[PDB]
């Protein structure tokens, strides 16, 4: 069961709060949640893949949020 | 160097990209009119 | 210094718990009612409003 | 409400192991729900102002794909 990566009760819930500082009273399709699920684990698991590279690249094998944080600069995200 | 890591973050990034644009394909031949 | 993600114990991070393992019904749409895709000029508007939304964020 | 602790420690460690991460740092956990925070933040504003858009109040999967494709333009 390596397949598991973020809950999906979790995430739903928290899909939902997020959405209420938007509009009040909404309601999700199931496959928007899940489409939001794949979207957010794939970006997460590729910026850890990234984050791993600059740690190894300071020849590290802990990653710190230093590293999180050039990964998201060279991908020109901030 | 870090040219190195640039040049492999970029990549990884342009390959991520396109396996986007395909998974949102997929959810447009299911969902879309 | 660091947390070793690979070691005894690691089995407990992939336990299965059904109660968390899908989504529940709360929040979600039951009826297939008002969920019509977005027209061509309804998405031209979102896009544009939010264009402008964040040219004038910076 | 709190959700962002349904990212839990074991999820986040899910997550670096699959990106291939063998040691972490005890920080990287409240960088990741940061991370993911902003990410869901940015996606689901514009999926809602799709919704909105559309005169309803449920957002769709196809909400969420405009959403998506709108982020690829925007987010790097």
């Amino acid at each position: 069961s390596t397949e598991l990566l973020i809950r999906k009760l979790p995430f739903q819930r928290l899909v939902r709060e997020i959405a209420q500082d938007f509009k009040t009273d909404l309601r999700f399709q199931s496959a928007a949640i899940g489409a939001l699920q794949e979207a957010s684990e794939a970006y997460l698991v590729g910026l850890f893949e990234d984050t791993n590279l600059c740690a190894i690249h300071a020849k590290r094998v802990t990653i710190m949020p230093k590293d999180i944080q050039l990964a998201r600069r060279i991908r020109g995200e901030r | 160097g870090v040219d190195s890591l640039k040049a492999a973050i970029q990549s990884r990034q342009k390959d991520r990209q396109k396996e986007m644009d395909n998974f949102l394909a997929q959810m447009e031949a299911k969902y879309s009119k | 210094d660091g947390e070793e993600l690979i070691g005894d114990g690691m089995e407990r991070d992939y336990r299965a718990i059904p109660e968390l393992d899908a989504y529940e019904a709360e929040g979600l749409a039951l009826d297939d009612e008002d969920v019509e895709e977005l027209t061509a000029s309804q998405r031209e508007a979102a896009e544009r409003a939010m264009r402008q939304r964040d040219r004038e964020a910076g | 409400r709190d959700n962002i602790q349904g990212i839990t420690k074991p999820a986040i460690r899910r997550l670096a192991r699959r990106g291939g991460v063998k040691r972490i740092s005890g920080l990287i956990y409240e960088e990741t729900r940061g991370v993911l925070k902003v990410f869901l933040e940015n996606v689901i504003r514009d999926a809602v102002t799709y919704t909105e858009h559309a005169k309803r109040k449920t957002v769709t999967a196809m909400d969420v794909v405009y959403a998506l494709k709108r982020q690829g333009r925007t987010l790097y």
